RNA sequence: CCUUCUCAAACAUUCUGUUUGGUAGUGAGUGAUACUCUUUGGAGUUAACUUGAAAUUGCCUUAAA
């Protein structure tokens, strides 16, 4: 953690040297391991835990920008007859956010075809959530151009309960996924970079005890051996080296 | 369908609400001759279809020129009963697409581009060339045996 | 002439069906090998539909049953693939508007699930079986002539007393019993029965018959749905009622 | 003058060399058909070439199907001048991956990483931080 | 001129809570620095930006006639 604070302070130094502007200061973390899942690709995103969500500052941080932070929900093609928008307006501002556009799965196959219009719709959006029963079908209705990004991907939420729709469940999970979780994918190869955010947003005095838990959780999952830090330009900082993982490369075969 | 939407608005005008604003916007073709000539020179028509067989031809003989003038995508179609089918008359003599739904914007754009490439360009000769100087059968065989 | 749109659409639909069969076959084989950790769903389902239509969904847990299959056509572009053509040509189910019996058991579930979008399945009553038996159903024979590439209608019960007397089967009511009870192996009986041939529902192209055709296609499109989901249950409509119009 | 070779573009999806040949052989007898494809996970690059025999089948095909509009991409097809001799676009296949390794005993790579730690440290030293 | 994989089980009660598993694409081009293996064979991943699905040659038959 002394290494954590010193590396973050020196990256602050690195950005304090006297589009591109918002781009050049995004903090990202790199992690690698032995080898990932062979000949297979994954599309599910795992939402790590956090104590200080970075989604919640992003509202007031992007309100004053041009990227125009917005939200999408994809419900099943049966609950747009049940869940109105004023219900969410009421139940959500009492917490601090709002879901804006409810797009039925049919509007992906009727009005948002013709990829020009599809992308013209998709770029407008920042936080995307998907019915758990349609997320399995969304790669055909939205295309890999959306998957090529970390935030445009559809994020599965447990809309269904035992039993039927019960928008109370949608509510009681959307909070857990806006102010309690943090999404990231799992690709092939070894390297994975996580978007922690910009040095305009939430502070290092919480980034420390945030990276602590992100480490403590991921370090046990995939037998990882290398964790570094950078911000969009900087040389890689060695913050982790475990040789007690490279031992099974000559034990697998 | 007219009487059914009238019954629905009849219900809603007093019970819940309607100022003829409970039912959504309607989208349909425009098929009157006076109406479509007045819809050009506005200008709102997006594609004009003109039947090619009107017996008093001088009714439509002037529409292509005004269309090219005001810059409207005209196209001349084979048959006026064919037009009347999509209007629920017997003959209609013109039809116009003025406003389309959301899902059909790409369809209408590609279609007007097709009409551009196939009608506007394939026919630069049409302005000249009086047509119809065709001989009969016996007269033709006569001239072709002579020369 | 060919009119390229047809050959393009046939290719597209055929690729869809190809990869759907690929999906369901690989999933079934991966369930069969029981390395079941990287899977999709645990058990299998069956979906019953009654008359804008009420539905159910329940596990199988076989417990075999006596199913009736009737061949249908479509959908509309699919150059039938090899693995489905094989199953149909084994069940003697070429030439649609025809009907076959089958002993539904636990191991046939990986076959009807492949062939789902080409047949219609049902568990009918005793009336349907008996009336089908005594109205249709044919037998191939041989005696005194007739080198027997040729069938007949089933007038006689002595023909049965001959060709099945080893199993004590006489008087085709006994065969009706064997079917409706899944009795003495059911298999010699089914391969005797010479799978049936039912008449179409609408024969037409007048003026009133195009209306019956339109209504039939619209009701079919409403009720019979094809999933392409690689996990879909098999659908059960009322064949007790279907055979009224198809018999 | 022109060749016997014809070139097509803006093809739709699912309209590959098989159906291209089957359809365009309705204008004569064709010599060869080639379509463009990708190197990894071969998918259609939406253009290709054909050539039958005669210098007139090409013009017949062009005059017939130059602005033809099938599934919603209107086609485009040109005749080529003398020669130009189609050369390329071999038909590929999806690139399945195979793990190349591991062969080297972990010890020399362990030394590699024990060096690379300070190598990174000097790289950031000169950067410098 | 077809039309898109739109829930599975378990452990639990707080009137819904938690763990698991399920997702291979429109092509083309622009483009910043970082890693993992392997001999030189360059493979797997990595901040994000453009386009009217845009384009020229990368070694079963009564769904008939």
């Amino acid at each position: 953690r002394e290494r954590v604070i010193k590396a973050v302070n020196e990256l602050i130094k690195f950005t304090s040297k006297p589009e591109e502007e918002l781009k050049k200061d995004l903090q990202l973390i790199v992690v690698n391991n032995k080898s990932f899942t062979g000949t297979s690709k994954s599309f599910k995103l795992k939402l790590l835990n956090v104590k200080h969500s970075f989604y919640k500052p992003w509202k007031e941080a992007s309100a004053t920008a041009v990227k125009d932070f917005k939200v999408l929900l994809i419900l099943k093609d049966s609950d747009i007859k049940k869940v109105s928008e004023d219900d969410l307006f009421d139940q959500l501002d009492s917490e601090g956010i709002k879901v804006d556009e409810i797009i039925c799965g049919k509007d992906l196959k009727t009005v948002y075809k013709a990829y020009e219009a599809r992308n013209a719709f998709i770029s407008q959006f920042s936080l995307i959530l998907a019915d758990d029963s349609i997320v399995t079908s969304l790669p055909k209705l939205m295309g890999g151009k959306a998957y090529n990004k970390v935030e445009t991907t559809p994020i599965s939420i447990r809309t269904h309960a035992n039993k039927e729709f019960s928008l109370t469940t949608l509510t009681n999970n959307i909070k857990k996924v806006y102010m309690n979780q943090l999404p990231v994918k799992l690709p092939r190869g070894t390297t994975l970079n996580v978007h922690l955010g910009n040095l305009e947003w939430l502070r290092p005095e919480e980034f420390v005890d945030n990276v602590e838990l992100i480490s403590e959780q991921l370090i046990k999952a995939y037998q990882i051996r290398s964790i570094f830090i950078k911000t969009n330009r900087s040389p890689v900082l060695p913050l982790y080296y475990n040789q007690d993982v490279l031992d099974e490369l000559e034990a697998k075969k | 369908e007219k009487k059914e939407r009238l019954t629905k608005e009849a219900a809603a005008v007093a019970e819940g609400k309607s100022k003829q604003d409970a039912s959504p916007k309607p989208y349909a073709v425009k098929y009157g001759l006076n109406h479509v000539v007045a819809l050009i020179e506005n200008k709102k028509a997006k594609l004009v279809l003109i039947a090619n067989d009107v017996d008093p031809i001088e009714l439509v003989v002037f529409l292509p020129a005004l269309c090219k003038k005001m810059g409207v995508p005209y196209a001349i179609v084979k048959g006026k009963a064919r037009l009347g089918t999509l209007v629920n008359q017997k003959t209609s003599a013109v039809a116009a697409l003025t406003e389309v739904r959301a899902e059909d914007e790409a369809a209408l754009a590609k279609l007007v581009s097709t009409i551009d490439a196939n009608f506007a360009d394939k026919y630069d000769e049409v302005k000249k060339h009086w047509g119809g100087g065709i001989l009969g059968n016996k007269a033709q065989a006569k001239m072709d045996k002579r020369a | 002439f060919v009119r390229a749109e047809s050959i393009v659409a046939k290719t597209l639909a055929t690729s869809r069906e190809k990869e759907r069969i690929k999906r369901v076959s690989i999933l079934e084989d991966k369930k069969a090998k029981n390395e079941t950790q990287h899977i999709a769903s645990g058990k299998d389902f069956i979906l019953k539909i009654t008359e804008g239509l009420i539905r159910e969904k329940t596990t199988y847990d076989g417990k075999p049953a006596l199913l009736f299959i009737v061949r249908v056509r479509g959908p509309l572009a699919v150059n039938i693939p090899n693995k489905a053509f094989k199953i149909l040509s084994l069940l003697r189910l070429v030439e649609t508007n025809t009907g076959v019996f089958v002993k539904l058991t636990k191991n046939v579930y990986p076959l009807l699930k492949v062939i789902a979008p080409y047949v219609v399945i049902g568990k009918p009553s005793l009336s349907s079986i008996r009336s089908l038996i005594q109205k249709r159903g044919r037998i191939i024979y041989k005696g005194e002539n007739e080198a027997e590439p040729h069938e007949i209608v089933l007038n006689d019960n002595n023909i049965v007393e001959e060709q099945l007397g080893d199993h004590g089967i006489i008087c085709v009511e006994d065969i009706i019993h064997e079917i409706a009870t899944m009795g003495e192996s059911f298999s010699v009986c089914n391969f005797f029965l010479q799978p049936f041939k039912l008449n179409r529902e609408v024969s037409g192209f007048g003026s009133l018959n195009r209306l019956r055709k339109i209504k039939q296609r619209e009701a079919e499109s409403r009720t019979r749905q094809f999933s392409n989901a690689a996990t879909a249950p098999v659908i059960e409509v009322d064949i007790d009622s279907l055979l009224a119009k198809l018999n | 003058e022109y060749s016997g070779i014809i070139y097509v573009s803006r093809l739709p999806h699912g309209f590959h060399e098989k159906e291209l040949s089957k359809y365009f052989a309705q204008f004569g007898d064709l010599k060869e058909v080639r379509l463009a494809r990708n190197k990894k996970t071969g998918n259609s690059r939406h253009y290709g070439f054909l050539e039958f025999v005669n210098k007139e089948d090409a013009m017949i095909a062009q005059e017939s199907m130059n602005n033809y509009l099938l599934m919603g991409h209107l086609l485009q097809v040109r005749v080529l001048p003398k020669g130009a001799k189609i050369e390329k676009l071999y038909k590929y296949k999806k690139r399945v991956l195979v793990e190349k390794g591991i062969t080297k005993p972990v010890k020399q790579l362990k030394d590699n990483m024990k060096q690379k730690h300070e190598e990174r440290i000097k790289k950031l030293a000169k950067s410098g931080i």
